[PDB]
């Protein structure tokens, strides 16, 4: 922070007389904090002189403090960590033929709140919540008898939508209120959190920056290479726990293409029959059958992907490799 | 070079064409490497693509159409990766296969990438010239105009070994004509023709000796006649992947020895298949590979189809800054064909990256010659129809060089140079042979 | 087979049993888009191995004499694989 020309960095060829070479000027903040204050992966930090109440409304955070040098803060010894709070997406797309544009049409949002890396987490875990919004793929209205045909299949919440705006709307303010420590899911990464952040964009949605923990008002200006860096900085402050990315990948060499059902087959030793789901068929904006079917298979997309990815071991081996190198836990998850 | 091809050097080539129109892409308009992306992932930001024109299926049938393309990415850009295309959003376009094409587009569902707008790839420079030099050309025409005549095969006819036209062609050019310069396309005794074909070769009153093989045939049969062209006419010869006298059969093609035609030093150049070469300030540019005729388009639009396919084909030839940019190779059903020798491509690209003055691309179809982005095309047909009647060949007559008419454009610089302006200076004609 | 395009627009459809068991439900009145999934039998009766395929719920039913086609499925289906399987 400079009160003048802070974007200019000093060139490692900067001429003089007296030097002829210039080392670090192009250095990254947090690259220099970790460094300077030895910060090594995830870690209890102590933090003297915090500030609170310099900083207003500017999270989706319970609190916020703010420290006046980075040596206030020093890393402690403590080997423990409290239980994260884990949320599975399971998204369900719609290809529009017209602009050629990927349209979401549900969400299965599953909630585990107390898992805990401290110890090892039990085979079959069931989450604390489990939640499903929806909107018609074809028409402004559902086939009839869908909410009492939900409520006597599906297991967990249901909720039915005009819309797609309203119903994303309705999963960034269900994303503030839960507040979860990592997102669970499936081919997230270069794929779904692409169509989200995007479905966001498009039906300009004011909450939008509740993927993340930072509270922004509007998108950045160049939203619309760089989507990569502008979705990792909008959802930073919520791990993405991906068990399809590469790091997901390397954990488990003995699949081959990665498929959901392959990797619960091969990580979990049972069989899980995929259904090709298509909502550009016309049966979905009447048969209601058809649509429950559709909401069960996202729904156990939701909790085969959360079951996967806690029987890798994903979270503590990541973790674990970010305690070593020293880097942040997201660049070992997602890079 | 022998006839050996490899699968990995053919690659090579094939990506190295896309990589360097993707440089030469991002140059022209002025675009980062960043704004270009892969195209066979789904993205929902629209981003900017470079690859091939191929079909969508390995086994395609003869006719494409515009809902049956693909583009192929280059090694760094996809991964070789070949995605469909979604060309419902434009309403003009000429493609072919073996085109490299620039796409700013986006491929929202993984399965096909939608084109917005195309990037026509950039016209290729015009050659230049200083002063000094278009004033010895000035000296070395003596005033009057530069004259230069083109034939093309092949010379006799499918039914008999005569070349009577050829000798009154001699004769004419020898005392009327009297041109500076002759180019002469082969093929010049085709390996295609039904006679050499079938083994129906008799024997020949005229010769001493009768020949024994096919180059025995052209020493008795070419040599004599092509050596009563007047000395002081100095004349090119430029082969086809048909011709029997050669031994190399594949485009590129390397020129003829000399020497083993038995043809004298004294006004007798053989050049390669394709040669670009200057005659005084003019570029020249050679290719014998019916382009014209194997280059099939697919089209929408009422604009373009509104346009001569002709100058559509020559576009494209100047746009991919190649002579022969169809590919795969075409194929006469086996017979004959191209032949391409594809781990050799470099060698058919604009020779430094100059579009030619005027570029010859003899043809099957009916003799032509047109101005096309300010290059002279030139289709001079065949020599002699396949019945034995007249054919054609092309007379250029190039008014001379003169700095102070006008008709010479200065190209600003420190050091100052001149566009030649040929179609403002050349008249061709087409001449029954 | 799964219909990547139309079946109107298929090259070479003639070839592709599935498109001509797809244009056979057309011309019959049955409605089918791309990505549609046709299954589809070999059956015996010369006739070619796209004319002779037909849907799959057209050969279960008896009455209808259609019995899958031995040389193919013996050739193309067994033979194929096996070649590679038991080549080494």
């Amino acid at each position: 922070q400079t009160p003048k020309s802070s974007r200019d960095t000093i060139p490692s060829d900067l001429s003089s007389d007296t030097f002829y070479h210039v080392f670090g000027g192009n250095s990254n903040i947090f690259e220099s904090f970790v460094i300077q204050n030895r910060i090594m992966g995830p870690c209890w930090l102590d933090i003297k002189g915090a500030d609170f109440n310099s900083i207003r409304n500017a999270s989706h955070c319970a609190v916020e403090v703010s420290v006046d040098k980075p040596q206030n803060i020093t890393p402690t010894t403590t080997k423990t960590m409290p239980n994260l709070r884990c949320l599975s997406l399971s998204i369900q797309t719609l290809m529009n033929p017209k602009e050629n544009k990927q349209e979401i049409v549900s969400i299965t949002l599953s909630a585990y709140r107390n898992i805990s890396l401290d110890s090892p987490i039990p085979e079959n875990i069931k989450p604390d919540d489990l939640c499903t919004l929806v909107r018609p793929p074809q028409s402004t209205s559902f086939p009839l008898g869908l909410a009492a045909l939900a409520k006597q299949k599906l297991p967990g919440r249901v909720r039915l939508f005009n819309n797609e705006k309203a119903m994303l709307s309705c999963f960034c303010a269900m994303l503030k209120v839960e507040d979860p420590d990592v997102i669970i899911g499936h081919r997230l990464q270069n794929v779904y959190l692409d169509v989200l952040a995007h479905r966001m964009h498009d039906l300009n949605i004011p909450t939008f920056s509740s993927i993340g923990r930072r509270l922004r008002r509007t998108w950045p200006e160049k939203f619309g290479n760089m989507n990569h860096f502008f979705i990792s900085d909008i959802c930073s402050g919520r791990l993405i726990c991906d068990i399809a990315n590469e790091m997901g990948q390397s954990l488990t060499p003995k699949c081959q293409s990665w498929d959901l059902s392959e990797m619960y087959q091969v990580t979990c030793e049972k069989e899980h029959k995929p259904l090709d789901i298509d909502y550009q068929n016309p049966q979905y904006q009447n048969d209601v059958n058809s649509m429950t079917m559709a909401l069960q298979e996202n729904i156990t997309n939701c909790m085969i992907s959360a079951e996967v990815s806690y029987r890798i071991q994903l979270l503590t081996l990541t973790k674990q490799l970010t305690n070593l190198a020293g880097n942040a836990w997201a660049q070992t998850l997602g890079g | 070079r022998t006839m050996r091809q490899n699968l990995q050097e053919a690659s090579d080539v094939l990506d190295d064409q896309i990589e360097s129109f993707t440089k030469i892409i991002q140059n022209h308009y002025k675009l980062s490497p960043n704004d270009f992306a892969d195209p066979t992932i789904q993205s929902q930001s629209e981003i900017y693509a470079v690859g091939r024109i191929v079909p969508d299926s390995p086994t395609y049938d003869k006719f494409l159409n515009p809902e049956s393309l693909s583009l192929e990415t280059s090694r760094m850009g996809g991964v070789g990766r070949r995605v469909r295309l979604d060309l419902s959003q434009v309403n003009e376009l000429s493609f072919f296969l073996g085109q490299i094409v620039a796409f700013k587009g986006k491929n929202a569902n993984g399965d096909y990438f939608t084109v917005n707008s195309i990037l026509p790839l950039p016209y290729p420079n015009s050659p230049v010239s200083t002063s000094q030099e278009l004033q010895e050309f000035q000296a070395n025409l003596e005033g009057s105009s530069l004259k230069v005549i083109v034939t093309c095969g092949p010379y006799f006819a499918n039914d008999n070994f005569s070349l009577e036209l050829l000798q009154e062609f001699i004769d004419s050019i020898n005392n009327e004509v009297k041109p500076h310069v002759l180019i002469m396309f082969g093929p010049f005794i085709d390996i295609t023709h039904p006679l050499i074909a079938s083994g129906k070769l008799p024997n020949f009153p005229q010769f001493k000796t009768q020949p024994k093989t096919l180059d025995e045939l052209f020493l008795k049969l070419f040599t004599p006649i092509l050596k009563t062209i007047s000395p002081h006419i100095q004349t090119v010869l430029i082969p086809s992947t048909k011709d029997a006298i050669s031994n190399h059969a594949a485009y590129p093609q390397a020129s003829l020895i000399r020497k083993a035609l038995q043809l004298p030093k004294r006004n007798f150049k053989c050049m390669a298949n394709p040669s670009s070469f200057q005659i005084n300030e003019i570029y020249f540019g050679c290719s014998n590979v019916d382009t014209f005729k194997d280059l099939k388009e697919v089209i929408k639009g009422g604009t373009t189809s509104s346009r001569y396919r002709l100058d559509r084909v020559s576009e494209h030839i100047l746009q991919q800054r190649r002579y022969y940019p169809i590919f795969p190779g075409s194929i006469r059903t086996h017979i004959s064909g191209a032949d391409l020798d594809v781990s050799y491509l470099g060698l058919t690209e604009f020779v430094g990256g100059f579009s030619p003055d005027i570029m010859i691309i003899p043809s099957e179809l009916q003799h032509f010659a047109r101005v096309v982005q300010n290059v002279v095309v030139i289709n001079p047909g065949r020599f002699i129809r396949a019945t034995g009647n007249r054919g054609s060949y092309a007379q250029i007559t190039v008014q001379c060089p003169d700095l102070e008419d006008g008709k010479l454009t200065l190209v600003e610089g420190e050091e100052p140079v001149y566009l030649h302006n040929v179609w403002k200076r050349a008249r061709v004609d087409l001449i029954a042979s | 087979m799964k219909l990547s395009k139309d079946p109107k627009a298929y090259p070479g459809g003639k070839n592709m049993p599935a498109v001509q068991v797809a244009l056979r439900m057309r011309k019959a009145g049955r409605v089918v888009k791309a990505g549609s999934v046709i299954t589809f039998v070999i059956t015996k009766q010369a006739l070619s191995v796209a004319e002779r395929a037909h849907a799959l719920n057209e050969v279960m039913i008896k009455s209808n004499n259609l019995i899958p086609d031995p040389q193919y499925y013996l050739e193309k289906q067994i033979f194929a694989p096996v070649e590679r399987l038991l080549e080494r």
